[PDB]
RNA sequence: GCUUGAGUCUCGUAGAGGGGGGUAGAAUUCCAGGUGUAGCGGUGAAAUGCGUAGAGAUCUGGAGGAAUACCGGUGGCGAAGGCGGCCCCCUGGACGAAGACUGACGCUCAGGUGCGAAAGCGUGGGGAGCAAACAGGAUUAGAUACCCUGGUAGUCCACGCCGUAAACGAUGUCGACUUGGAGGUUGUGCCCUUGAGGCGUGGCUUCCGGAGCUAACGCGUUAAGUCGACCGCCUGGGGAGUA
């Protein structure tokens, strides 16, 4: 139940995929703060940053491929 | 939602699928769109889970014994 | 014939009936069988077991393939999904993976109002 | 006047060929009186899913200021430019530095 | 939405000085600033309704401070109405 | 645009006009005209060849350049005008070497706005370059079919072909009748949708519109004699047979496209 | 005159608030082809239906339309209706910190005006899915119903119109005061970030409960408690929200 972004300056981005792929599961879907902590604010701030990244194709919408 | 479950497996193991949302999804978006139940299934649901927080809160009795 | 080497094997398993089909790595299908075509007509062929009869009939007629090792994908609820990777197991083929392509709609069309 | 963070893809054949377009493009901004703050370059890299059949684009980065004439003639060029594969403008994200 | 730029463009055309900033006559220069520079995007987008009721309520309450600048001094109001343009 | 005329009068009860306070107010570009004397539907034999055709106010022909082969040289939009000859206004445009055409004046198109033929144009609308320059999906008009041949798609009022898919020397179009085609890439097109948009609101109110917008009435058959038309006669109101032209042939569903010379290009026959 | 009401300004914050324009991916359908075969589908069981003209299955390519999986949360925003992919443009409101400015500029409102889910209506487009009507199968004593297979308006877009809903916390709006407990969310000040912190205070907010109130159920600082101002409305049931 750690929220990265505790001591995390320089808010979520959007280009920091080393960050985000901590807040997916396998398939490249978003996870919930109820089991991963994440003050809802940066839990939305992420999953627009999520969102953001799977347009930028450096995630996938889902494990598909 | 795909796992190569090494030959030495012996099992099932696929806990991903019916541990991520396989069922969770499919077996209630396959039919029954009614635009209005999900919130009043939501907080029916909703009450029992505070209901739930009000359990683990007022969780001390006697046993009967 | 054509001496294939591996290959996939999908399993459309649905609440009535539980498609198993043979494919390779192209996606080419070498044969299939249908609970409903091995008997169970009715109720019987949304059951688990006729699943695996269904998968057992598919062994068959891939034995001219020489089809090795099977990359065994799902799809969809039902009985079957898990009677089928047993009988597809225990029919000798060697189970390399189990994954699925189980088909869910980012929130597409609306879904038809069934079942009062 | 405003900050606006441009990202865009580009095929890798035009990779092969891509500086041109930076320069152009920071020749807009330029005559224009903005100013860019960034060129983080990421070259080629590979998409995480097939991008218009034939992925592992090449990504370039501006994120720069200047007002809404010049990101038009950024995002035309985009639309109307066949080697570029989804660019995305954005807002303020205050220009910044190194550390992708 | 008048940027800082051009809010203390009009509270220093309309004010005592520059610290004076809630004047009655400030705040319906204020507010005439606004609202003239907003008719041009509703005449666009004709359909803006949540907008629209900010609108309104801009309208009123310069209606409402000019009422009690009427009130209060007949002669600026007439001054305020000359500089401003409204009620013809 | 759209108004409707007050019913003081039956005949103006039901006349919607079409407006359009933008266009030109007089006299036009006269070197740009020439007679053009009417046919009354009869070809050089004398007799009618398609009935329903005459009388109707008189009209000149406005030379409407279509090929638009003024490459490299940006034309000013000098005025719209209302052309009697077709459907959509037409502009004046002058080139910057003294030059004036009168052009089919796409949607957005002003007094005073900027347009540019060749293969260097931009992609505003107006802009006319061959259909491998201009983008897939772009929406075009006053299309080609013979590189060079003028202009034969998407003229009238409010019509657009969409350029669907490129693929090597044949562009493929999507046409207004919801008919896909190809057409040879190096064909001339403009870009956007035509203007006049809404000259299909425009309801004529009475009988006397038709009549001075050059159409006769048209006799239904079953009210001719068996002799004048396979339908007809009776004693009172009796059809009793499959309906057909004047000449015999099925009308009512029977389809008459019968080319084999032009069956390469069309993709998809309208549906 | 005055500042304690009401506003204006300087700095920011959170947001499915609004309108306009692009765009992405999954998925259903359709089209063309490849492989492949006698089944698919559907149900309680069936049958209509689809299939040897070779379907269902799997694969590739293309078209088009609607809604945005996960994030998702009695979470947020909005006056209410209602609003949830991402990005850009124009735009309203809320609220916090400190300081300044005006100096009662206020509250409530008959009539009036405006917004007002869904259905529905006119004009023009669009039409993938779903689906009144409709047709067939089945159930049944009958079944013009549920159920199944199809399927038109319609749902979609622009512009008008209607002006109603259980439009409902069935709770008019504004202000004051009156014990508490745990939450959620969004600000901010202070102290040691001494290391995921602790102490205050603003806003919105969900649940339990005290005095009180209530016919009771219950409401309970977001009152249905104690009051003040203005409005709407009721006066047995049916006839009738009808003539």
């Amino acid at each position: 139940f750690c929220r990265f972004t505790a001591e995390g300056v320089q808010e979520i981005d959007y280009k920091d995929i080393a960050t985000l792929k901590n807040y997916i599961t396998e398939s490249g879907k978003i996870v919930p703060s109820r089991i991963t902590g994440t003050r809802a604010k940066y839990q939305r701030q992420l999953a627009r940053a999520i969102k953001r990244a799977r347009y930028l194709s450096l995630l996938p919408y889902t494990d598909r491929h | 939602i795909k796992v190569r479950e090494n030959e030495p497996f012996d099992v099932a193991l696929r806990r991903f699928k019916r541990s991520c949302e396989k069922a969770g999804v499919l077996a209630e978006v396959r039919r029954r769109e009614f635009y209005e139940k999900p919130t009043t299934e939501r907080k029916r649901a909703k009450a029992s889970a505070v209901k739930r927080h009000a359990k683990k809160l007022a969780r001390e009795n006697a046993r009967r014994t | 014939r054509k001496q294939v080497s591996d290959g996939v094997a999908h399993i459309h398993a649905s609440f009535n009936n539980t498609i198993v089909t043979i494919t390779d790595r192209q996606g080419n299908a070498l044969g299939w069988a249908t609970a409903g075509g091995s008997g169970f007509r009715g109720s019987r062929k949304s059951t688990p077991f006729a699943a695996q009869v269904a998968a057992e009939r598919c062994a068959d007629a891939v034995k001219e393939y020489g089809i090795k090792n099977l990359e065994v994908m799902v799809k969809g609820p039902g009985p079957g999904r898990e009677s089928t990777i047993r009988a597809l197991n225990a029919a000798g083929f060697r189970i390399t993976n189990i994954t699925d392509v189980t088909p869910i709609p980012h929130n597409g069309c609306r879904p038809p109002k069934k079942r009062r | 006047m405003r900050h606006y963070e441009i990202v865009f893809m580009v095929h890798p054949d035009q990779s092969e060929q891509v500086p041109g377009m930076i320069e152009r493009y920071t020749a807009a901004i330029t005559g224009a009186e903005g100013k860019i703050h960034r060129l983080e370059d990421w070259g080629r890299r590979q998409l995480a899913y097939p991008i218009n059949k034939l992925h592992k684009a090449h990504y370039v980065l501006m994120n720069v200021e200047a007002p809404q004439e010049v990101i038009d003639e950024l995002e035309t060029t985009f639309r109307f430019n066949d080697a570029v594969i989804r660019s995305m403008v954005m807002r303020t994200k205050h220009a910044v530095t190194e550390a992708s | 939405s008048l940027s800082t730029e051009a809010t203390a463009k009009i509270v220093s055309e309309f004010g005592r000085d520059a610290n004076d900033t809630g004047s009655t006559e400030v705040q319906v220069a204020l507010l005439t600033a606004q609202i003239n520079h907003l008719q041009g995007h509703f005449a666009e987008h004709k359909k803006d309704h949540h907008s629209r009721r900010g609108l309104l309520r801009m309208v009123s309450q310069r209606r409402k401070l000019l009422d009690y600048l009427k009130r209060k001094d007949v002669a600026r109001y007439t001054q305020l109405i000359e500089r401003l343009g409204l009620r013809r | 645009a759209v108004v409707k005329c007050k019913p003081t009068s039956p005949g103006r009860r039901h006349v919607v006009k079409v407006v359009n306070p933008e266009l030109h107010k007089g006299k036009p570009f006269a070197p740009l005209l020439e007679k053009n004397s009417k046919s009354g539907g009869r070809n050089n034999n004398g007799r009618i060849t398609t009935r329903h055709i005459g009388g109707g106010h008189k009209q000149a022909y406005r030379i409407v350049d279509f090929k638009r082969n003024k490459d490299g040289i940006p034309a000013v939009v000098e005025r719209l005008e209302y052309d009697p000859n077709r459907s959509a206004n037409i502009a004046l445009v002058l080139y910057k070497d003294g030059e004036r055409r009168y052009i089919l004046a796409p949607k957005g198109l002003k007094a005073g706005d900027q347009i540019q033929s060749g293969v260097d144009a931009a992609i505003k609308p107006g802009n006319t370059l061959p259909m491998r320059n201009i983008p897939v999906g772009s929406t075009v008009h006053n299309v080609e079919m013979k590189p060079g041949k003028g202009g034969q798609l998407a003229r009238s009022a409010g019509t657009y072909v969409q350029i669907v898919a490129r693929d090597g020397a044949y562009v493929t179009l999507r046409l207004r009748s919801g008919e896909m085609r190809k057409v040879e890439a190096d064909c001339r097109a403009t870009l956007g949708e035509v203007g006049n948009a809404e000259h299909m609101l425009r309801v004529l109110g009475k009988a006397g519109a038709a009549r001075w917008r050059g159409v006769r009435p048209t006799v239904r058959g079953t009210a001719m004699n068996p002799v004048d038309h396979p339908h007809g006669g009776g004693e009172g109101r009796n059809f009793g047979k499959h309906p057909v032209t004047p000449w015999g042939v099925q009308t009512k569903g029977k389809k008459t496209r019968s080319n084999k010379r032009t069956d390469k290009f069309i993709v998809r026959r309208r549906s």
